[PDB]
């Protein structure tokens, strides 16, 4: 709980410093980090059967992941239609 | 109450001078008339001179009442002290007599005297009294064992080591006559009187007890008193009354031999020594009738 | 850098693309743009990802002679989102890495770190671990990072600052930085080291040697140690636990500093009463003092030696502190006297061997101290260790002290016999005079009243006679003798033995008689036997007796006894008649009295004489009744 506050906190700061790239960056970086919390669940989840840390960090974290997805998604596909308009007008 | 306080003080300067006779008196004799009196007797003269001497300060008639009292009650003072100062009491009762002899005033003095003396004697008596009747008693026991010894250790010795020349000491020849007189006829005899019966035994045992009596009781000095020897001679009649087989017995009454017997005495004594019988009978009548004729 | 490969790379190593940052790394060919990339790296790197993933950069660099060119070219192929980012006119491109390297430069300046050209990777594995920590609040984040390092500087900061402050946070259970610990003062970061939950030795003993020793020894000054933690104020010594974990610092090796022992020694001079308020006390200040060495200037002039020796006669001073028994210094000579006699009088109580007073010998006026100590052992009865004792030394004791400590004794005794234990300890006390014949009348004291303890004596009815009581009779001796007769029947007629006592009192209460002869006294004697008799029914021997007080020099002083003689009357006489004997015997004494009372009485005389004499002339003589 005190880590998903801290990186929520931490998230919607550094988006609001600020070309998609800027945002592409830092929600790539949240979502690795999302990533390790995600594989340290399952690995305790893998030492302890009984242990909650899956349905923790799916409590904590879905709606982080879920905002993460969908800024990554966006952030990529206006990098990429700035990218094919930029090449058509070179063309 | 003025005259009350000067008659009681001045018997005070009296009994100083009493306290005072010098003590070595008591002891020592001198001579004066012949009686040997104590050195302080002469010197005795001055406080009973002296006594009617304190008087003058105010003569009788102030001091008629009470100078009999006063006077006894001083006499009487005197007396009793010099007993414990002068030793030997018939050394002291010659010196009263002698004190009351120089003063015929002295009258509560020689009845103090003179019963200090029926004391002294009968301290004699009772003495005298107990051994008698207790040998007498002893032979009384033993008829055929009696004990010699209550004569022997102490009364003989006592009349003549002891009881007799303390009566010496006094010398009144008509006293003497009177305490040998008490031995013979109130003690020796009539106690032998009393008893039940006087055995057949016994009057041996007791003829050879009188006589040791008779032994320690002669006074040379008195064979010229009357009853002195009229008691030796009865003592001398009784021990023969004693030892006698009937016939002697009358042969003695018609000789005045019971000069000294009643008839009462005469017959009791034929009564308590033999049993009955006509023959003690034909001689019992016979004393009672010769003194019945005579 | 070139600045599309700039780009491209801060791609990869947002995604944590290992292999790819690994490849641009190695193919970098100058220091300035390792540094370039280094710093890229540390900040944009994923902070959650695993140290282990970056130890690449801890690997010497094998120079591939791979150009900037070629490496780019193959990555815009294998990846074609690159192409939207690496392929822009000029102006973009420049405002991306302009954007890039501000947010990278303001995120280590944030950190006041700055990533040096000749202590690169040094700087860069201390700037990683703060970032990487800005995050997870774990202080050790980066262990496997600094594992592999071989420089001095980045373990030393690891045993100095990220092991103390990972104990400090798991054992309070915060979360402070690294960032936030090394901007404390060096005070404050040992004030919260000193937050303990419970201050027991064995917490205190835990914090000290993962957290205060290794954070001190980094920082290179002990000052906030003895600023903040060991100080008069932390130390009261007024519990078991404060004193043990006081015990506990005062025996650490480390700090050699002069202002540790000052420190030290004010903590127990200020707060050293309290200790008044532990199994041996002067055992643990033995063993503290010791642990000093013997420096002599820490101690106010006492050295070591002399510190021990004051000690061990702590418990006979009753002083618990170190500061009375440097006051007992400055107390005047009387103060001192005293003290010295207490412990004397303590040390020697009980069975002591010789070892007790050499102890004493080896501590140490003299003669006033030893004073005390015989006093002390006369005061506890302890005669055969002081008859030991005197006929060892040849010191003598004063005849005054040996006097007050025979009354003492005799006064508490509880009867006169000599079976009686205060009164042997008063004749022992005596047998320690050296001139037994000025003080005879002590022993005679002592004599009598074990003698008189052999009757039925009274002081006063109900009162058991004691010893002390001889000294109230002082002025009437007869009294004793009186007492006496009333309450032993077999003493009556026993003028020699009363006499005798009489005789041994005068002596022992040093009453002057009469004359040498005690004429006056046995006179009174013999009135007060004669008196009694007469009370009891005894006219025979009060009689007899009556006739050898009759003959003495002063008999007209005991006329009333000799006239009460002479007017005896016995109840049980047959019909209450006076015997004829007893009559005679009567006017026997009265008429000897006669010559001897006062002229006043001789009327009162005369009337007992007369009424006697009268009597008696009534009697049959013959056949006495009453003979």
């Amino acid at each position: 709980d005190t880590l998903s506050d801290q990186l929520r906190k931490n998230y919607y700061r550094d988006l609001s410093l600020f070309d998609p790239f800027y945002h592409y960056l830092i929600s790539t970086k949240l979502a690795t980090n999302l990533n390790t919390v995600r594989k340290l669940a399952i690995k305790d989840n893998l030492d302890d059967p009984s242990s909650d840390a899956i349905d923790r960090y799916q409590k904590n974290f879905s709606r982080l992941e879920e905002s993460v997805s969908s800024i990554s998604f966006s952030k990529a596909s206006k990098l990429q239609q700035k990218y094919d308009a930029y090449q058509e007008s070179q063309k | 109450i003025y005259t009350t306080l000067k008659f009681e003080s001045m018997m005070q300067q009296r009994v100083i001078q009493i306290r005072s006779i010098p003590e070595e008196e008591y002891h020592e004799l001198v001579s004066v008339q012949p009686i040997q009196v104590s050195v302080f007797v002469q010197s005795a003269a001055k406080v009973f001179t002296e006594f009617e001497q304190g008087c003058d300060t105010i003569g009788r008639s102030k001091v008629e009442s009470i100078y009999l009292y006063k006077f006894n009650l001083l006499q009487t003072a005197f007396f009793a002290m010099v007993s414990e100062k002068v030793n030997d009491w018939t050394q002291l009762y010659k010196d009263v007599r002698y004190l009351y002899t120089e003063n015929p005033k002295l009258l509560q003095l020689m009845e103090l005297n003179s019963r200090r003396l029926d004391l002294n004697l009968n301290l004699i008596k009772k003495t005298i009294y107990k051994l008698v009747n207790d040998q007498l008693q002893e032979l009384k026991d033993n008829e055929r064992t009696p004990d010699w010894d209550i004569t022997i250790s102490s009364l003989l010795p006592y009349l003549k080591k002891t009881a007799l020349p303390t009566l010496y000491k006094l010398e009144d020849n008509t006293i003497l006559v009177a305490l040998i007189r008490y031995i013979v006829h109130d003690l020796v005899i009539d106690n032998i009187l009393h008893w039940r019966v006087i055995s057949e035994k016994s009057s041996e045992n007791l003829s050879e007890f009188i006589m040791l009596l008779l032994s320690g009781l002669e006074i040379p000095r008195l064979n010229l008193i009357e009853t002195y020897r009229h008691s030796r001679e009865k003592l001398g009649i009784l021990s023969k009354i004693l030892t006698a087989h009937l016939k002697d017995i009358l042969e003695m009454f018609y000789e005045g031999e019971f000069f000294l017997f009643e008839t009462d005495e005469i017959v009791q004594w034929i009564i308590l020594l033999f049993a009955d019988t006509p023959t003690r009978r034909d001689c019992i009548d016979e004393i009672r009738r010769v003194r019945e004729e005579a | 850098m070139n600045p599309q490969l700039y780009l491209c790379a801060s791609v990869f190593i947002t995604r944590g693309d290992v292999k790819s940052v690994s490849e641009i790394y190695q193919g970098l060919q100058s220091d300035a743009e390792r540094l370039q990339y280094l710093k890229l790296l540390c900040v944009m790197w994923p902070e959650l990802d695993a140290p282990t993933n970056i130890s690449f950069v801890l690997k010497d660099i094998e120079l591939n002679g791979m150009d900037e060119s070629s490496v780019l070219v193959s990555l815009i192929q294998e990846d074609s989102s690159l192409t939207a980012i690496s392929e822009m006119d000029v102006n973009t491109i420049s405002k991306r890495v302009n954007a890039l390297a501000s947010y990278v430069e303001e995120t280590l300046i944030g950190f006041n770190i700055h990533i040096r050209e000749t202590h690169m990777l040094e700087d860069f594995i201390r700037a990683r671990t703060l970032v990487v920590n800005s995050l997870s609040k774990d202080a050790l984040c980066s262990l496997e990072l600094l594992a592999n390092s071989t420089s001095k500087s980045l373990v030393s900061w690891l045993d100095g600052i990220l092991k103390p402050l990972d104990h400090l946070n798991r054992r309070l259970d915060t979360k402070l930085s690294i960032f936030q610990f090394e901007n404390l003062s060096a005070q404050d970061a040992v004030s919260e080291m000193w937050k303990l939950p419970v201050k027991e030795v064995s917490v205190v003993r835990s914090m000290m040697k993962y957290e205060v020793e290794p954070y001190l020894k980094f920082q290179g000054s002990y000052t906030p140690f003895y600023e903040v933690i060991f100080n008069p104020d932390n130390f009261p010594l007024d519990s078991i636990n404060n004193f043990q974990i006081y015990k506990y610092l005062s025996s650490q090796p480390t700090p050699l500093d002069t202002k540790f022992n000052e420190t030290k020694w004010n903590i127990l001079y200020s707060n050293g009463k309290n200790l008044a308020s532990l199994p041996n006390l002067v055992f643990e200040l033995e063993s503290l003092i010791k642990s000093f060495g013997d420096d002599s200037q820490i101690f106010s002039g006492i050295s070591l030696n002399e510190w021990l020796v004051n000690l061990k006669f702590m418990n006979a001073m009753d002083i618990k502190d170190l500061k009375s028994l440097k006051k007992l210094q400055n107390e005047d000579s009387v103060v001192q006297t005293s003290y010295f006699s207490i412990i004397t009088q303590n040390m020697f109580q009980g069975h002591i061997d010789i070892k007790t007073v050499q102890n004493v010998v080896e501590f140490i006026t003299n003669e006033l101290q030893t004073s005390i100590l015989l006093e002390s052992l006369l005061k506890l009865g302890k005669f055969d260790i002081l008859e030991q004792f005197v006929s060892t030394s040849g010191v003598k004791i004063q005849d005054k002290v040996i006097i007050q400590h025979f009354w003492r004794f005799f006064n508490i005794a509880s009867n006169g016999s000599l079976s009686d234990p205060d009164m042997k300890n008063a004749n022992r006390t005596l047998n320690l005079l050296s001139n037994k014949e000025t003080h005879s009348n002590l022993y005679d004291i002592l004599t009598i009243v074990d003698r008189l303890s052999h009757y039925s004596l009274s002081f006063k009815r109900g009162m058991p006679f004691k010893p002390a009581h001889i000294s109230e009779f002082k002025a009437n001796p007869m009294e004793i003798v009186e007492k006496l007769l009333d309450l032993n029947p077999k003493l009556r007629k026993n003028i020699e033995v009363t006499f005798d006592i009489l005789k041994e009192l005068y002596t022992a209460l040093q009453v002057t008689p009469s004359d040498k002869d005690f004429t006056k006294e046995y006179s009174k004697l013999l009135s007060e036997h004669i008196n009694n008799l007469l009370a009891n029914g005894d006219f025979k021997f009060a009689f007899d007796q009556a006739i050898n007080l009759i003959e003495r020099p002063d008999a007209a002083e005991h006329w009333v006894t000799i006239f009460q003689v002479g007017k005896y009357i016995d109840p049980n006489w047959l019909d209450a008649e006076i015997p004829t004997e007893i009559i005679y015997l009567q006017l026997g004494i009265v008429s000897k009295l006669l010559h001897i009372c006062p002229e006043k009485e001789y009327e009162v005389i005369t009337s007992q004489w007369s009424g006697l004499e009268l009597e008696l002339s009534t009697r049959n003589l013959i056949s006495d009744k009453y003979s």
